[PDB]
């Protein structure tokens, strides 16, 4: 048992990831503008996890989801060089809260299609991730249109849950 | 458009809200506690309707429970009290002896009635046996 | 100066009417309840209403609603007083007075309508006496009804002769939330409790400031009294003179006195509280409880309320000593500790959650008040020093005394 | 009453 | 089923009659009308049983209006039981005598009525000094055909003061219900011998024998210390009303004291423990005596100015009681407690009792106003409160920052630099007038007060009457300051409230400014920016015309209404 | 976890609201604290227990993304809780619920018809405006399904979206297009009231619409004619709550239109005369049938017929039949207005009704019933009506008096007696917002003004309190002085009118408590203007401006310094800007 949140910019393969992890299939989706929940249940353990949709009448209420909360993913997409600001904004307007101070971060670098897709090391340093305090953040570049290194971070992410 | 119902008793006791209009908390629990009182101060000849404040407030006492409706000013009326009588017809339909302390108690099916009834302020079913079929059909869903 | 004096419900339904004019119409009472529903919802809320000419004077128990009700310019505490003492004397008939007391038994409580109170004006209020010849289970009415003493029938004898005395503290406390004391006066109480032959007359002598200012023994350990009321037993033309506690007691339990004081001296028990109220997250209370008071004393059964918010959730409570009870129905917390002496200091560390959407309205911020009990301790420092028994036959009786120290009104304003 | 009495005196002449 | 019940009613066995006349009474009880059985259990009335006879004189009572006629069938009865041995059964048809109220009755009972009047007992001549009021309550003019005032006077002249202070309580009612034809006071002998007699008698009889004081008035000051030093030890009573109708008369008796002696000021140190301890009672008694308290340092300032702290609210305290308690700080708001009340006020501002709090913005603004050592300090309380951002709280706070302005106008510019910055979106035409005031009157300071009435100039014709009138009257004073930025400000206002108006005095004051500014804006300089004279502040202190009556009236309904004895009975 | 109904049970018990209020908290704790242990499942149950102190009025706010997790549940009875309270707790301004647009939108998209239901539900009764944004191409997909059981609620979701989002309806144009022939009623309903919904927001879909009138005529035709169902029939009359529908339909539609008009003036004729009114139900039918007539261009005999239909219905002692003819005549003021006059007895008859609706009606359609014929003779009744008002009405009243009066008054000064009358016996009651048009009227009149002041005079002296009696008094003073105290500089033979007085009873307004200080703000004006009005006692009235400019208001201590410079400073030109204002419409 996790909860597990999927925050981030819209259009972030959030969702393509979430029926990748869940049913293992890349479905048709909509944007989403509510949001999506899949107890993906791997490594022994069942990830609750709260996909939400990252438009812009959406990114307020995020702060309703973020009690009782184990662990983040913040989908972030490695085509958006333009939005990687405001997802860094994201980050530091969302990590620096008292609820939600004690869940892990596992950060997505989604969407490694085209050679503007960054590696993580970059993402990482644009997003300033060394900056970060008191903070069990992993970058995992993913690639969700295939599956890649998205099991992987789960793998991580269980050795996370117990201590 | 059936602005929104409400359900109380001989003492007012509400046993059903459903606001078919959006208006805050404040504003239902203010509007609510006058309309008991308007019609918990009103006689028994004095023509089951109130023209409240550009709503023609229709109400039908049955039981000890009392009836309240808030229709559009260009609506039918008496209709409007069958709408009420047809729902007391389903009410009475569903349950058989349709009676009061199963409105407190099973409450929740009655609004479940009510949304096989009326959903938006209006009618989208006029039989009075296809709407308990459904409900009984997703009650046998379970 | 009432005319007809009414016990409703909380429905507004007549449980007694008695009217002692005429000169309010009976029926009246029935805008009384509207008028209350009116003025309440409004806030305009007081012990007086008025529909018309009609003055509508309530006091408000349990269930009930003892309306007396007057037309003229009445007597306005005369009407008041008689209404707690009409609840005191069914209190002391009736041991709860409720709807059940009043429909049971209207064969006695009529006939105490008619003889508490004639016209408006009450004559015979002192239940004791009053049992002689009222009774639930008639002869003529005692002398001492007649008589100017009127709270002690003769002929009173007991095998023993014991005078039980209760010098009860009631400590009083405002602390804002700046952590200052803003009033923390003591009210304290000695209510006799006499089980005496015939008719004596007790003088009493306390450790009085201005008696021993009289006396000449104004430097050693004297208690000053800012103001008392008494009972009426009491011949305060006497003790006008010269401090002189002199009084022909009642039979059995009663309040002799009712000293009040101030007191520039610390609280018996200081609290410190913190509130880290996390914005849609939680809240935390680390809240100590020391005590300043002497160690050989000991606070009994401490209830510390701390007033918590209402959709607080999760709780948690990392105590040193003593347990806490969550009460959510009146959305606060009871670290209740049994025994805590002078000189300890106990810390609770609370922990709730708290929604991670916010509520509709504000909540206000209640005090803190605990429910301490400090036996065999005058703060004040109060000390009952003889009790003269005088007895036309003469005895030797057995005056008895304890100290109960607990708090009055104990609020200490929050964050 | 659990608490118990104490005795004062009489007179104190 | 009631004839039944008139069947058991008419039985012989006492068994029967006797649960009979309960089931009325409890019929009575749950409020039947069951004034049809009216003349039948009279029938049952004159039994042995002497708890049988309490229900029939219950019913009697109850239905004597009801049926006046079938009311004579009790008279002999009435007479016959005036004369059994026990005193119990005698007082028992006096009380039921005077309380029954038929004219075809009271004739007849006034010789039974003088037989009880020189009976022995104390008890039920206790009781038939009462009836004789009951009596002038029915028939006034029949009790001095009877002569039984000066009976009443002698019970006065008896012992066993019981009797006499219920003598003395129908005696100021009957005196009350005489228009003072032969008014009823007696010498200081008496007053003598009722103050004797006030040591003795009970709490009740405690209080009425005061209330005879309430329309005496001492001659001299040692007359007048004499009989007040024996009114002294009653203020150590449990009973607050013995008290309160102590301090009644001690405050009616001053006004005869020197204040040249010491006694006044002995009397004044010995009222105020009373009075602190009067709040230390039940909130419903304490209720009483706010009203009583107002009316006191509104009299009496003096007494009370050295006690702040017992004026504080409590939490759990009654709202009537929160309100009241906040006035009488304001009555002692004085130098030597500005920071205790403030901090007080502003802790009383962080509440959920709007009506609470809106009264303590109220008593801010009176501190204010009374004392202009913490005017600055009041003013930088509030601002904390604006700062609050809870609209009631701020749109309470602008009228009453506006009326310091108006009291002290002069040094407080640097207040309206924040507020400029107020969340203008404020809706309360009463403090949305009180910024444009604000915003007006000094609109020199408010460097941009031009662009921000153009908000207040939008849905102008559709605001108040107030808020309306204040943009015609602060753009006229912000043009006559500012005649450069705001020319086409100050003409588009009058195209506004003198052609798109109605509202006449709009049109009024509109076309006034207008032919004003067309005229003579130079010399409008001198006609509306006129230094305007020192506001005269609305005294609050009732009038001692008023207030002294008051005096004589405390406890009574005319306290509790701060208003003349008729201004409210009917 | 107890159960709903051991809760209410408890809850039953309870004496006290305070003492139930500490039930509920009881409670909503266990409640708080389960969501805290996100608890799946009785997350059925608290939220119904939830949902029951939100009917019985507590702070349920809390628990709204529990719905939201019972609304994402995979239980059908989860989903059948989780609808129910997302049309409870939230609503548009909630500004959670905007959480439910992909859960319902995965839900319109359900196997089961009955959770589509659910959705269409939730969505139909408490849509967002962006919600309905965010799902009209699922609604009207929905709508093209053929699952009446659907297809009764998409139509009534789509009404509700066009209801919210006035400007999508374009889209439903084509989502309409020949479904009228549903052998099911209740969806063929709901497709009346979207077509009344159409038809009602723009003309432009008029024209589409009027084409099929006769498609429905027929089908109405068709209610009529099968006299019975065994569903849809009550007291024998056959689906009436669709035949009242399609009236509306035609009563919106053909309302301007004749062809169409007359395609429905068949089914009227017959219908008029078909019709069982006996029960209730049909008298329902007959009452839109009045209305439907009324408002189309229709046939004359119909409308003869109608007002006979309509004294039956003034007749009829059920005070809901007079509630309904009393509307009725109400609705049809303008239109066949003389068939109306001679009910007008009837009319007075239910001025004298027990019920506050039958007198409101009764009140108002005697204010619709004033033409300049019955001017003279129904106001003698009014105004005595208005004597015989209860206190609610008689703020009603006294402003519809003054509403007809403007209309149709045959003179100017009875137009002037009846105002001033009613300004006397009104007072309290009559509104401070037809001040300023009683004022406009009577400098609309520009011929008796001594007629008016004096009379304006006569009354103020008998009392003040009445303030908007003294709001009308004070500007009639400050302007036509010079018509109330004429040619009077100085003392002269006693005339009513004294100058002094006159200068008095202003200023009894101005310490009197009962001065609504506009009052006082009228009044400060009228002293100013008799400086120019009055030539009699001139700075004696300076005293009174100067001595008020201390006073407590904020303006009206403005009001006397910014007078009494003209009084101290500009004396010639104290008149220089008194000349009287302009008349205005
Ligand atoms: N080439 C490539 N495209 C991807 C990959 N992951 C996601 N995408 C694209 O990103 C788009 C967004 O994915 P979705 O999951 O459907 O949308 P979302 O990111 O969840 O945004 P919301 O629905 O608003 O929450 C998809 O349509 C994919 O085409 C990826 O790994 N490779
Ligand atoms: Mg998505």
């Amino acid at each position: 048992e996790m909860r597990i949140l999927m925050v981030g910019l819209d259009a972030a393969g959030k969702t393509t990831i979430l029926y990748k992890l869940k049913l293992g299939e890349i479905v048709t989706t909509i944007p989403t503008i509510g949001f999506n929940v899949e107890t993906v249940e791997y490594k022994n353990i069942s990830f609750t996890v709260w996909d939400v949709g990252g438009l812009d009448k959406i990114r307020p209420l995020w702060r309703h989801y973020f009690q009782n909360t184990q662990g983040l993913i913040f989908v972030v997409d490695s085509n958006d060089r333009e939005r990687v600001n405001e997802a860094r904004e994201e980050l530091m307007r969302m990590l620096a809260e008292d609820e939600l101070r004690d869940a892990v971060l596992l950060v997505f670098a989604n969407k490694q299609d085209l050679p503007n897709a960054m590696n993580a090391a970059e993402i990482t340093d644009k997003l300033g991730l060394h900056s970060l305090r008191h903070r069990n953040w992993y970058i995992q570049a993913t690639c969700a249109t295939s599956g890649d290194g998205l099991y992987e971070g789960l793998d991580w992410l269980s050795n996370q849950l117990r201590n | 458009m059936i602005h929104f119902i409400l359900l109380f008793s001989r003492q007012g006791k509400l046993r059903l809200q459903k606001w078919y209009i959006t208006l805050p908390d404040k504003e239902r629990k203010k509007i609510t506690r006058e309309i008991v009182q308007i019609i918990l101060s009103r006689g028994h000849r004095t023509s089951s309707f109130v023209d409240w404040k550009e709503l023609k407030l229709v109400y039908k006492r049955y039981a000890s429970l009392y009836f309240c409706c808030a229709i559009e000013n260009q609506d039918n009326e008496l209709l409007t009290l069958e709408i009420v009588h047809r729902y007391v017809e389903l009410l009475d339909k569903y349950f058989g002896n349709v009676c009061e302390l199963d409105i407190i108690f099973n409450f929740e099916k009655a609004y479940f009635i009510l949304d096989e009834f009326i959903i938006g302020g209006e009618i989208q079913e006029t039989s009075k046996k296809i709407a308990v079929k459904a409900i009984e059909d997703s009650d046998m869903l379970q | 100066s009432a005319s007809a004096v009414y016990v409703l419900d909380l429905k507004g339904k007549v449980l007694i009417c008695r009217n002692y004019r005429g000169d309010v119409d009976m029926s009246e009472v029935e805008h009384f309840m509207p008028i209350l529903m009116e003025k309440e919802e409004e806030g305009m809320l007081s012990p007086i209403l008025a529909h018309g000419g009609v003055r509508f004077m309530w006091i408000k128990h349990n269930n009930l609603y003892l309306v007396a009700t007057s037309k003229k310019n009445a007597c306005v505490s005369l009407v008041f007083s008689f209404l707690y003492k009409v609840v005191q004397v069914f209190s002391e008939y009736f041991k709860e007075l409720e709807e059940e007391s009043i429909r049971d038994n209207f064969v006695i409580i009529y006939e105490l309508l008619d003889e508490l109170m004639d016209f408006g004006y009450p004559q015979t209020t002192d239940s004791k006496i009053l049992q002689e010849y009222i009774t639930q289970e008639a002869p003529r009415p005692p002398a001492t009804v007649t008589n100017a003493v009127s709270w002690r029938s003769e002929g009173i004898k007991y095998r023993k002769n014991e005078v039980f005395l209760d010098v009860i503290e009631a400590v009083n406390l405002l602390v804002s939330a700046n952590g200052n004391v803003l009033r923390s006066e003591i009210v304290g109480s000695i209510k006799m409790r006499v089980f005496l032959s015939g008719m004596p007359e007790l003088r009493l002598g306390l450790n009085d400031k201005v008696l021993f200012d009289n006396t000449g023994r104004g430097k050693s350990k004297s208690v000053e009294l800012e103001d008392v009321k008494f009972h009426q037993c009491v011949r305060l033309s006497r003790f006008e003179n010269d401090r002189t506690i002199s009084f022909i007691p009642p039979d059995g339990e009663f309040e002799l006195m009712s000293y009040r004081l101030n007191t520039h001296v610390k609280p018996l028990i200081w609290i410190e509280s913190v509130i880290e109220k996390h914005s849609h997250s939680r809240i935390e209370y680390m809240v100590k409880a020391k005590s300043q008071f002497k160690r050989r004393s000991t606070a009994n059964n401490v209830e510390i309320h701390i007033p918590v918010p209402n959709d607080a959730d999760s709780p948690k409570f990392k105590t040193t000593v003593g347990s806490v009870k969550w009460v959510p129905e009146n959305s606060e917390i009871v670290w209740s500790v049994k025994s805590f002496p002078g000189g300890k200091e106990y810390l609770m560390r609370a922990h709730f959650g708290l929604p991670s959407v916010e509520a509709e309205d504000k909540e206000g911020k209640p005090p803190i008040s605990v429910k301490f009990e400090i036996p065999y301790f005058t703060t004040s420092g109060i000390q009952v020093r003889y009790l003269k028994i005088i007895e036309k036959s003469g005895y030797q009786a057995l005056p008895w005394v304890r100290y109960i120290t607990q708090n009055g009104d104990y609020q200490l304003r929050t964050q | 009453t659990s608490y118990d009495y104490c005795r004062v005196p009489m007179e104190d002449g | 089923e009631i004839f039944e019940l008139k069947a058991e009613l008419n039985s012989d066995k006492k068994e029967k009659k006797k649960e009979a006349v309960k089931k009325v009474i409890a019929s009575m009880t749950v409020g039947k009308d069951v004034s049809a059985l009216f003349p039948d259990v009279v029938n049952c009335m004159q039994t042995d049983n002497l708890e049988l006879k309490k229900l029939v004189y219950l019913y009697l009572m109850n239905y004597a209006k009801s049926q006046p006629d079938m009311a004579i069938m009790a008279v002999n009865t009435f007479v016959k039981d005036c004369e059994d041995p026990n005193p119990l059964i005698r007082a028992l048809a006096v009380r039921t005598m005077g309380c029954i109220r038929v004219d075809k009755i009271t004739e007849y009972l006034c010789e039974p009525l003088r037989k009880c009047l020189k009976d022995e007992d104390p008890y039920v001549r206790k009781t038939a000094a009462v009836c004789v009021a009951k009596l002038h309550d029915i028939n006034a003019q029949l009790v001095e055909d009877q002569g039984f005032l000066d009976t009443l006077k002698d019970l006065i002249s008896d012992s066993n003061p019981m009797v006499v202070a219920n003598a003395v309580a129908a005696l100021s009612e009957i005196a009350e219900s005489h228009p003072s034809s032969n008014l009823l006071d007696l010498n200081p002998q008496s007053i003598n011998k009722l103050l004797t007699a006030l040591n003795e008698c009970t709490e009740w009889g405690q209080i009425f024998i005061l209330d005879c004081l309430a329309n005496y008035m001492p001659k001299d000051d040692r007359e007048a210390q004499s009989i007040c030093e024996r009114v002294t030890p009653r203020l150590s009573h449990a009973n607050s009303a013995v008290v309160l109708s102590a301090v009644k008369v001690l405050m009616k008796f001053m006004e005869m004291l020197s204040k040249d002696l010491d006694y006044y000021g002995t009397l004044l140190k010995k009222l105020a423990p009373p009075l602190v301890t009067l709040l230390s009672a039940e909130p419903e008694l304490q209720y009483v005596a706010l009203r009583n308290i107002n009316l006191i340092v509104q009299k009496r300032p003096e007494i009370l100015k050295h006690e702040m702290k017992v004026f504080f609210v409590k939490y759990n305290d009654p709202i009537y009681v929160k309100l009241e308690k906040l006035d009488i700080m304001i009555r002692l708001a004085s130098q030597a407690n500005i920071a205790q009340v403030l901090a007080e006020l502003r802790e009383y501002a962080t509440e959920v009792d709007v009506d609470f709090v809106r009264k303590a913005v109220r008593a801010i603004g009176r501190c204010a106003i009374k004392v202009e050592q913490s005017a600055e300090r009041c003013v930088s309380t509030l601002l904390d409160l604006i700062q609050t951002k809870v609209n009631y709280v701020v749109q309470e706070a602008i009228v009453v920052i506006k009326d310091i302005f108006r009291k002290y106008p002069n040094k407080y510019e640097s207040v309206i630099a924040t507020l400029c910055e107020n969340l203008d979106s404020l809706d309360e035409p009463e403090a949305r007038a009180a910024m444009i005031w604000i915003v007006g009157e000094y609109a020199e300071r408010i460097d941009n007060a031009d662009e921000l009435l153009e908000s207040f100039l939008e849905g102008f014709h559709d605001k108040s009457t107030q808020v309306q009138l204040q943009l015609l009257t602060a753009i006229v004073k912000l043009f006559l300051k500012k005649p450069t930025e705001t020319q086409e400000l100050v003409q588009q206002v009058l195209s506004l409230a003198t052609q798109d108006s109605d509202n006449p005095d709009l049109r009024d004051r509109g076309y006034i400014y207008w032919r004003l500014l067309s005229t003579d804006p130079v010399a409008a300089k001198e006609v509306v920016l006129a230094e305007k004279p020192l506001i005269s502040e609305e005294t609050d202190l009732i009038e001692p015309t008023l207030l002294d009556e008051l005096i004589c009236y405390i406890g009574t309904l005319a306290s509790v209404y701060h208003k003349p004895p008729s201004a409210f009975v009917e | 976890p107890i159960r709903l109904r051991e809760l209410i049970r408890t809850i039953r018990t309870a004496r006290t609201q305070a003492e139930e209020r500490e039930m509920i908290q009881k409670e909503c704790a266990a409640i708080r604290s389960s969501f805290r242990e996100e608890d799946n499942t009785y997350r059925c149950r608290n939220v119904a227990k939830l949902l029951y102190m939100h009917m019985l009025g507590y702070p349920a706010h809390f628990g709204q993304l529990e719905c939201l997790k019972l609304i994402a549940s995979q239980k059908f009875t989860d989903k059948r809780i989780g609808y129910l309270g997302a049309m409870l707790l939230l609503d548009e301004r909630q500004d959670v619920h905007l959480l439910m647009t992909n859960c319902i939108k995965n839900d319109l998209n359900h196997s089961t018809q009955f959770v589509q239901g659910l959705a269409l539900c939730t969505l139909g009764c408490m849509g967002s405006s962006e919600m309905c944004r965010d799902l009209a191409g699922e609604v009207e997909k929905l709508l093209k399904t053929s699952n009446s059981y659907l297809r009764k609620k998409a139509a009534l979701c789509a009404v509700h979206v066009i209801r919210k989002v006035p400007e999508l309806m374009e889209m439903f144009l084509p989502a309409t297009k020949n479904l009228l022939n549903e052998k099911n009623h209740g969806v063929l309903h709901t497709s009346v009231v979207l077509l009344t919904e159409m038809c009602e927001r723009s003309p432009d879909m008029l024209a589409h619409f009027r084409k099929l009138v006769p498609q429905l005529v027929r089908i109405l035709k068709n209610l009529i004619m099968s006299g019975y169902s065994p569903e849809h029939d009550v007291s024998g009359i056959s689906d009436p709550f669709l035949q009242v529908r399609i009236l509306r339909l035609l009563r919106i539609l053909g309302r301007n239109d004749d062809d169409s008009s007359e395609a429905m003036n068949d089914i009227l004729a017959q219908v008029a005369t078909n019709t069982e009114t006996s029960k209730n139900v049909g008298n329902a039918i007959l009452y839109e049938t009045v209305l439907t007539i009324m408002d189309i261009k229709s046939e004359s005999g119909l409308r003869v017929l109608a007002i006979n239909i309509l004294g039956r219905f003034l007749l009829n002692n059920d005070k809901n039949i007079r509630y309904v003819a009393l509307t009725s005549l109400l609705k049809t003021v303008q239109t066949d207005h003389n068939a109306v006059q001679r009910h007008r007895s009837t009319i007075v008859d239910c001025l004298k009704d027990l019920d506050v609706s039958i007198k409101r009606r009764a009140m108002e359609l005697s204010f619709a019933l004033v033409n300049g014929n019955n001017i003279r003779g129904m106001m003698k009744e009014l105004l005595y009506f208005l004597d015989s008002c209860e206190p609610e009405f008689k703020a009603d009243c006294a402003s519809g008096i003054f509403l007809a009066a403007e209309k149709y008054a045959p003179s100017k000064r009875w137009h002037i007696d009846t105002i001033m009358r009613v300004l006397t016996t009104a007072g309290s009651y009559v509104r401070d917002d037809a001040v300023p048009n009683l004022i406009q009227l009577i400098t609309n009149s520009v011929e008796m003004h001594a007629y008016t002041v004096q009379r304006l005079y006569k009354a103020i002296l008998g009392d003040y309190s009445q303030q908007p009696l003294v709001q009308v008094a004070a500007w009639c003073i400050g302007e036509y002085g010079d018509l109330l105290v004429s040619g009077q500089c100085e003392e002269e033979e006693p005339i009513q009118v004294t100058e002094d007085e006159v200068l008095d009873i202003l200023e009894s307004v101005l310490i009197s408590n009962m001065s609504t200080s506009v009052t006082r703000g009228y009044a400060l004006t009228a002293i100013m203007k008799l400086s120019t009005r009055f030539t009699c006692t001139v700075n004696r009235i300076k005293k009174v401006v100067s001595i008020y400019g201390s006073s407590i208001d904020v303006e009206l201590q403005q009001r006397a310094v910014e007078y009494n410079a003209l009084f101290k400073k500009y004396d010639h030109m104290r008149s220089a800007l008194l000349e009287r204002m302009p008349v205005m419409e």
